[PDB]
RNA sequence: GAACUA
């Protein structure tokens, strides 16, 4: 990167996981896709950009 | 019963550079220090701990599987504050036993914790022992690691890019 | 290299129940064996033991050749008894499941079935199977087969390579991955997921090891690095299908708490006809539910991230909460509302993480349930209000590193000995010269423990540990007339019932103020007949927990619900009893243990929840204060016996969800963490006392430790915890708490 | 407690 663009970054946005994660976001995804679970009616509301801000996975 | 198939005997692949100039021992710390380490070691090293990390965290993770005699966070110097590394000392050589192998990659806060053994821990090493009062892993990082401050000190320095939140341990006395 | 044939043994009895469960081919080692079964691990993860050839000449030696026990594991019957069966055969060898596991069974009667019924000998002091294997599909008995050796597999390895981590996830890696069929591994991995967590909840439940190691935080960590293995072989059967399944698992154990029966979701909601979907057998018990929501999923979301699909259970729980109970079969069978779930999950995730971290990835529907988990700080009472702000001036002066007992002796004799209802209290119907002083010291001790508490604030375990070493002499010095003995002379409630001269004069004239728990139970008492106890002798802490407003209660929904409390109070009394009780309980005199400081006892731990516990009415002062106080008791002992006397009316195998309720330690998931801490504690210092040389000092600390256990004992039979109703029934009636301390098989 | 190497 190299940028010089620094300034504070709070605590919940200097959190960066592990490669895992990809594995445990991936088995989220198809235990919700199959077995037929919704999120809440507001939730999926939130294509507004509310919805949980989820943390980076490294590499 | 894997503790019979696998030597898990406490073990130092680290040496206290201070402690071999002491003594005065040609890397022969081993010879002598692996009697405490083997018998009587219940120190267990923290390591890439965020500033951010507290005790009471820490405390949670190690006191599932072991009750701790002494919980230690490790201090800058300078600051008085958190360096990321934590010294975790237990009532049961066992209880050191179980951390090691149970907490050894977890993630205490949100990072990959690595749990080492150690002869033990006095009120010296406590203290990071670095460039600015850190550890001297801190000076030498060569990468962006916000929650141990961001780049080196060393790298950070010179380029030019540089807190409250950070918890002052004011109850330890100064160095 | 050179075993002797006693190394020979010890490996055999170690690594031969194993080998029946890949398909013992004999004179193979594990590696060999596992080549055969298609080597479901690389060249990488194998490990030295798997590459020990079998013995030659040896063999009709150890042919002629009770077992030794193992470092830190509570084995069972049935698993000693396999593991030395095993030897027996794996020798006599230089189907074998079957075999194996029948003449196990055999052995311990003689002082599907065969496999369900192994899984059970080893769970149990018998154990009710938490999900079942017959979900699985149609027209197809293998996989039922192969996911009960598996679950059999799993129990035998945690009990035997359980304290490593890396080689238990390696064997079960190896069991799952053989490449017999597509299908087969699926049941494979369901089962070695239900087995690790089964043995977890049953090992917490009924298994005494005196380690002070977490069977729940280690079968979460023995999942994830199964997870991460997985990941690592997939590497080049792939690690989200295993998260996947350990997902699943972990919801329908949710679900089931929700919805409180058998509901059988992932049956009905199903993606087709070929997989297997995880179904709960049967509806949690209390401890299973208080496992799940407070060690074991806290500690798995913590490993992924607290992440989850939050906003997906939330809204299916809600779903099943509209359900009248279809049915209520089983007699400990516990049901919580969705909310009260969640926010037990929560809290115990909280501890381990900040607001905003769980906020972020929490979505907008948690937002009441996080609001109702995020006067959060201690202030000093105004009962040592004046005589605290001069101990903590001092405090803040020094700091925890030069703060001596001998100086915090005169600060504190200084300013509690100048104050009035202290200059009035050495004045004096008639107190005796005994009486005065354990008047006196008891106020004096009350107050350096409120200044201790309030100057710690409780936030980092290292300070209240060292300053409560560092004025353990002085606490056990000023404790010692007190000790175990009421404060007053006789009892504070004569029978209308009113109150001794005594008492009453103290109250209202010198403003002495009695945690509501020496007086408040023996007046209930006193009502009831109108239509020492080991309560009422003296526990600092819990007069300390009165004076800070800990008062943690049950929801006016029910156990439906849980913990009423509110949030600061459910924080400060979690700080208070797990930082300040139980980590003081049995620690060592001195930092850097064998050596221990008496100044929390097992029964100021039980006292001070009992205390907290109580009514909020009862333990809330007036706006003469002792007639209100007592009128108040005598309306509320009616109103709980009616209530009481409603109940059995009604009642006529019995379900426990019927039975009176006083929702003080169903409702409370502290209360029970607390108690059930303190005896796992007084064990694994046991063992670290025994551990240590011989000696006297060994020896104290081992009869301290054994009246310690003895009085931990007494004091739960005193709150009514093991057993007209009695006041003990009436405040602390708790049949689910009492069902589990009863058929735990530890009192 | 990454002192090689900064």
């Amino acid at each position: 990167s190299l940028s010089d663009l620094r300034q504070k970054r709070r605590r919940e946005e200097c959190v960066v996981l592990p490669p895992i994660m990809t594995v445990w976001r991936s088995a989220f995804s198809q235990y919700t896709k199959m077995w037929g679970l919704t999120k809440f009616a507001g939730d999926i509301e939130a294509e507004r950009e509310g919805e949980g801000p989820i943390l980076p996975p490294i590499r | 019963m894997a503790e019979y198939l696998i030597d898990l005997t406490p073990r130092m692949a680290y040496v206290d550079r201070h402690e071999l100039l002491r003594s005065l021992l040609t890397e022969k710390e081993f010879i002598e220090r692996r009697q405490e380490q083997l018998n009587k070691s219940t120190t267990v090293y923290v390591g890439n701990l965020s500033f951010y990390t507290t005790e009471d965290q820490i405390w949670e993770h190690f006191s599932r599987c072991g009750h701790i005699r002494d919980l230690v966070m490790g201090l800058s110097e300078v600051t008085r504050t958190p360096c990321g590394f934590c010294f975790v000392v237990f009532e049961s050589q066992d209880g050191a036993m179980s951390a090691v192998i149970d907490l050894h990659g977890t993630l205490l806060d949100d990072r990959v914790i690595t749990v080492s053994w150690d002869v033990g821990c006095d009120h010296t090493r406590r203290w990071g022992r670095g460039a600015h009062g850190g550890q001297v892993v801190d000076g030498v990082r060569q990468n962006l690691d916000s929650a141990r401050g961001g780049l080196g000190v060393l790298r950070r320095e010179e380029l030019g890019v540089g807190e409250d939140q950070l918890v002052h341990y004011t109850w330890i006395p100064p160095r | 290299t050179s075993y002797t044939p006693k190394q020979w043994l010890w490996f055999l009895y170690v690594t031969s129940w194993a080998r029946p469960f890949f398909t013992y081919w004999g004179r193979l080692s594990f590696d060999e064996l596992l080549k055969l079964s298609g080597s479901p691990i690389p060249p990488a993860m194998v490990s030295l033991w798997m590459g020990l050839c079998m013995p030659t000449d040896d063999v009709v030696q150890e042919l002629r050749i009770i077992y030794p026990f193992l470092p830190r594991v509570a084995e069972s019957t049935f698993g000693r008894a396999l593991r030395s069966l095993a030897v027996r055969q794996h020798i006599s060898s230089w189907a074998a499941l079957d075999v194996l596991v029948r003449d196990t069974l055999e052995v311990i009667q003689n002082s599907e079935e065969a496999l369900e019924g192994a899984f059970r000998s080893m769970l149990s002091a018998p154990l009710f199977d938490v999900k079942a294997s017959i979900p699985e599909g149609g027209t197809a008995q293998v996989l039922i087969r192969v996911a009960n050796a598996a679950r059999l597999f799993a129990a035998l390895s945690v009990e035997a390579f359980g304290r490593v981590k890396s080689e238990c996830a390696v064997l079960l890696l190896a069991h799952i991955n053989q490449r017999d069929a597509p299908e087969h591994v699926d049941a494979r991995a369901y089962g070695v997921v239900t087995g690790v967590v089964e043995y977890a909840m049953a090992y917490r439940y009924c298994r005494d090891d005196g380690t002070g190691r977490c069977p729940l935080t280690c079968a979460a960590l023995l999942l994830h690095r199964l997870v991460e293995l997985q990941g690592i072989v997939e590497k080049d059967v792939s690690a989200s299908r295993f998260a996947n399944m350990t997902v699943a698992c972990i919801q329908e154990l949710l679900f089931c708490v929700v919805a409180g029966d058998t509901v059988r979701w992932h049956r009905e909601h199903q993606p087709d006809g070929v997989s297997v979907c995880p179904t709960a057998a049967r509806t949690l018990t209390l401890h299973e539910t208080d496992c799940l929501l407070q060690v074991f999923i806290p500690a798995l979301l913590q490993q992924v991230g607290f992440e989850w699909p939050w906003s997906e259970s939330l809204r299916h729980a809600k779903m099943l909460d509209r359900a009248r109970t279809q049915h209520i079969v089983m007699e400990d069978g516990v049901r919580l509302d969705s909310r009260s779930v969640f926010e037990e999950l929560l809290v115990s995730v909280a501890r381990r993480t900040y607001g905003l971290r769980l906020r972020a990835i929490l979505p907008q529907s948690f937002d009441v349930i996080a609001e109702n988990i995020f006067s959060s700080r201690f202030a000093l009472p105004l009962y040592y209000r004046t005589a605290g702000e001069v101990l903590l001036e001092y405090f803040d002066r020094c700091g925890p590193s030069g703060i001596t007992a001998e100086e915090t002796e005169r600060v504190l004799r200084r300013a509690t000995d100048v104050q009035p209802m202290v200059v009035q209290l050495q004045a004096l119907v008639y107190f005796s010269a005994r009486e005065k002083e354990r008047l006196l010291q008891r106020y004096r001790c009350e107050v350096l423990l409120a200044s201790l508490v309030v100057y710690t604030q409780l936030r980092t375990v290292s300070v209240v540990q060292q300053l409560t070493r560092q004025l353990a002499p002085l606490f056990e010095q000023l404790l010692l007339p007190l000790a175990h003995e009421r404060t007053l002379s006789r009892c504070p409630v004569i029978a209308l019932v009113d109150l001794t001269p005594e008492f009453k004069m103290l109250v209202d004239e010198i403003h002495y103020e009695f945690y509501p728990l020496e007086w408040v139970p023996e007046a209930v008492d006193a009502h009831i007949r109108q239509e020492p106890p080991c309560f009422a002798q003296y526990s600092l802490f819990a007069a300390i927990a009165h004076q800070f407003g800990l008062v943690l209660e049950g929801n006016p929904r029910g156990f439906r619900g849980g913990d009423g409390s509110s949030s600061e109070v459910r924080t400060k009394a979690y700080r208070f009893f797990t930082l300040m009780l139980l980590n003081n309980l049995g620690d060592a005199v001195s930092s850097s243990g064998a050596s221990f400081h008496s100044v929390v006892s097992a029964c100021d731990v039980v006292v001070t929840m009992t205390q907290c516990l109580l009514p909020a009415h009862l333990s809330s002062h007036p706006r003469s204060m002792s007639n209100e106080w007592m009128r108040r008791v005598g309306e509320w002992t009616r109103s709980a016996y009616s209530k009481y006397t409603a109940y059995q009316q009604q009642v006529h195998p019995v379900p426990l969800i019927s039975l009176y309720n006083s929702l003080t330690f169903d409702s409370v998931p502290l209360a029970r963490e607390t108690i059930r801490a303190v005896r796992s504690r007084l064990l694994e210092k046991m063992s670290v006392v025994t551990a240590s040389p011989p000696g006297d000092v060994e020896t104290a600390g081992k009869q301290l430790l054994e009246q310690h256990l003895s009085s931990l004992t007494v004091t739960l039979t005193a709150v009514g915890l093991l057993p007209v109703p009695c006041a003990t029934q009436l405040l602390w009636a708790s049949p689910f708490f009492s069902h589990e301390l009863l058929h735990c098989g530890r009192y």
